[PDB]
């Protein structure tokens, strides 16, 4: 008669322990990455000032803006003049 | 003059974590095969399997008279010294799962009434293993059938 | 504020992108299913 | 070689920026450079950008994910064809205004 | 469960300081002034 | 299209002879059309290319209330300075003046965003603490249910 | 760019096994 | 996007675009039409001006700026660390109970199989 009790107890505790573990693993993965918040806003403004990772509100198909630098920029860069 | 956004989640999961995870992941799985389990992960799965197998055995009629039970490496290792040995694995937990056979073998040997070469040819041992897996399907009894 | 530890926001997660929105959320988060799939790979 | 180091740093930065373009990878795959064994070694070397101090000077973060996709040595075998080349192109852009549609939906 | 990632992402949206604009657009109706081609 | 060759050919060889990556630069960067000068202030700078008429206090609110009347009065002064003098040159400086005013409002308004950006950061730190406490208490409650259960079992066993 | 000629018996046992233990699928 | 800055900027742009075309439009098309338009345009411009005045009061003052917010975050950072320790103290009690009960059930199963 004890196996049902022992079973339900171990199932309950096994689910509970894992949730903390899945939580503790996420927290530790956060803790391997520690940086300065002063430079985070600077990076966000740098990638922000030009519309890099945000879609333009005035965007129409045929817009030259893409997440990649695109043909005009790659041909107008230093690669187009240092190939000689 | 106007500035549309800062997108702090993107900055925080690119800066702190050196990747760009916020992307539709269909491009990865369809194009590239899923990565194999890490060494550390393998140890964890084995520990869980031993506990589950023990339960399946006990709440059911089982024979310890001529059998041997092995809980090592999540493998059954159920063998009889006289004639044969078998090693198993059960993927399922509480839900009933048909017994799965990893390997079936015969322990009887005589060189001389053969000739230098073992009693059964591996084709037949492949044949016998599938037949067992067939009776088990019904799964009325875990170890008596 | 020096050496701040901050996990990235994970409130919104999408598997694949869909036309007119309608993102697909399929989080198994079930232990029995999770063990089986891991076991199956072995 | 301060000038040499500055120019090589610059040109490799525009190179890793240009790896973001899917059509550029299509052109590189079709013209016949990635068949050798040296370019996979250089793409192995190119993973040095993951440090935050080095990644601060990066400006398009999607190149890191594209390079991680390419490093598996199996994705390079694909992407030669055009209809899957448009699939990888449409997937990135469709997510781009999906972020802007987040404001629209709510 | 014990602690699962909650969908509490819209509840969180209606938070923070004075900069978050009071969403007074709804009140801004029933005026109908100005018409340019 | 052209890959670099003479800085990459020396990669397939062992030892410490492979070249190190370049250290982090602390100078101005010439990449691209944009000047992208190093250590630029996060706030936009109107010091270069724009004349400054701003006060020592540098308070946006005081200026915004004053600027609004000035652009509006100019709009009204530009309306009738056309009739008072059609052939005068000063009309296009007034438009430019108007353009300068337009450059200013947007420049001054953008001052608020960095402060606004900082505020967004605090809630993330703040919300997790509000979330972490709940998880710990919930876990404690779950554990308690189990313990009272095993005490009931230990009470019912030996009797 | 081999068989040691004993399958003339083991086969019979298998037949006696199959004839006595039909697959259950 | 529910942002104060976006709303203020949008109002200014409409006024610029709305009034440049309107003055030109008045010059463009010449009894009844000219008078009504004068009122219709004045009305909108007046409405926009009122809206701009309303917007300025809402924004935060000079006090409690970004530096102060960073300072606030500091004290907060220490508090977060402590909170984390709480869960690491809570855990491992379930782990020790779980290893104890697994040992107990293994012993019971072993006794059941050995009594045979």
């Amino acid at each position: 008669q004890l196996q049902k009790q022992l079973k339900e107890a171990e199932q309950i505790l096994a689910t509970a322990v894992y949730q903390a573990k899945e939580k503790l693993k996420s927290i530790e993965k956060a803790r391997k990455g520690a940086i300065s918040s002063e430079e985070i806003i600077k990076y966000a403004h740098r990638i922000s000032a030009s519309n890099a990772v945000c879609a333009p509100l005035t965007w129409v198909p045929g817009d030259p803006r893409r997440p990649y630098p695109t043909d005009l920029e790659m041909r107008s860069g230093l690669l187009g003049q240092m190939n000689n | 003059a106007r500035l549309p956004s800062f997108a702090i989640p993107y900055a925080i999961d690119v800066l702190t974590t050196g990747s760009y995870p916020r992307l539709p992941t269909c491009i990865r799985d369809k194009i590239i095969p899923p990565d194999p389990i890490t060494k550390i992960e393998k140890q964890a799965t084995l520990h869980q399997l031993n506990q589950i197998l023990r339960h399946r055995l006990v709440t059911t009629d089982l024979p310890p008279q001529l059998a041997n039970l092995t809980v090592a490496n999540g493998r059954v290792k159920f063998r009889v010294e006289g004639e044969f040995e078998a090693t198993l694995t059960v993927m399922g937990d509480d839900p009933d799962v048909p017994w799965r056979l990893l390997k079936l073998e015969i322990l009887v040997e005589d060189k001389e009434t053969g000739d230098g070469r073992a009693l059964v040819h591996s084709m037949q041992i492949s044949f016998i293993h599938q037949l067992v897996q067939s009776r088990l399907f019904a799964d009325e009894k875990p170890l008596q059938d | 504020a020096v050496r701040i530890s901050i996990e990235s926001a994970c409130e919104k997660q999408v598997h694949e992108v869909g036309l007119d929105g309608t993102e697909t959320y399929l989080p198994p988060l079930s232990m029995s299913q999770n063990l089986a799939r891991l076991a199956q790979r072995i | 070689d301060d000038a040499g180091n500055r120019l090589r740093f610059q040109l490799e930065l525009e190179f890793v920026q240009c790896l973001a373009n899917p059509n550029y990878l299509n052109f590189l795959a079709q013209r016949g450079y990635f068949k050798d064994k040296a370019f996979v070694n250089y793409l192995k070397y190119l993973l040095y950008w993951k440090d935050p101090e080095y990644a601060k000077y990066l400006k398009y973060p999607q190149c890191l994910h594209m390079l991680e996709l390419l490093q598996y040595e199996h994705f390079r075998k694909e992407l030669v064809n055009a209809q899957c080349a448009k699939f990888i192109d449409e997937q990135q852009i469709l997510h781009w205004q999906h972020y802007s549609r987040k404001r629209m939906r709510l | 469960g014990c602690s699962m990632f909650a969908p509490l992402k819209t509840l969180p949206s209606q938070y923070l300081p004075p900069i978050k604009l009071p969403e007074e657009c709804i009140y801004r109706q029933s005026w109908t002034v100005g018409k340019l081609e | 299209m052209q890959y670099i060759k003479e800085y990459t050919d020396e990669n397939i060889q062992e030892g410490l002879a492979p070249k190190p990556p370049p250290p982090i630069k602390d100078s101005y960067m010439m990449f691209g059309n944009q000047f992208q000068c190093d250590d630029l202030i996060i706030r936009p700078l109107e010091s270069q290319g724009i004349e400054r008429l701003h006060p020592m206090q540098f308070d946006h609110k005081k200026e915004l209330r004053k600027l609004n009347m000035s652009i509006l009065i100019n709009f009204l002064d530009l309306l009738d300075i056309l009739i008072r003098s059609p052939g005068s040159i000063k009309r296009e400086e007034k438009l430019e003046d108007l353009k300068l005013l337009f450059v200013h409002v947007h420049h001054l308004i953008n001052e608020y965003r960095p402060h606004q950006a900082r505020e967004t950061l605090r809630v993330m730190m703040e919300v997790q603490k509000r979330q972490r406490l709940e998880t710990a208490e919930r876990f404690q409650k779950h554990l308690e249910r189990v313990i009272e259960m095993i005490q009931n079992c230990l009470a019912s066993l030996p009797d | 760019f081999s068989s040691i000629f004993q399958r003339q018996r083991v086969d019979a046992l298998l037949l006696d096994l199959r004839q006595k233990f039909p697959p259950k699928f | 996007m529910a942002d104060r800055l976006t709303q203020l900027q949008d109002a200014v742009n409409s006024l610029a675009d709305q009034f440049c075309n309107a003055i030109g439009v008045l010059q463009q098309c010449g009894a009844n039409p000219t008078e009504e338009y004068a009122q219709l345009f004045a009305a909108l411009i007046a409405r926009t001006a009122k809206d701009i005045d309303v917007l300025i009061d809402s924004l935060p003052s000079e006090e409690s700026t970004a530096a102060l917010q960073a300072a606030s975050l500091y004290k907060l950072e220490e508090e977060n660390h402590e909170a984390a320790t709480c869960l690491e103290d809570v855990v491992y009690r379930g782990d020790m109970l779980l290893e104890k009960i697994q040992s107990a059930l293994a012993d019971i199963a072993q006794s059941q199989l050995k009594t045979r």
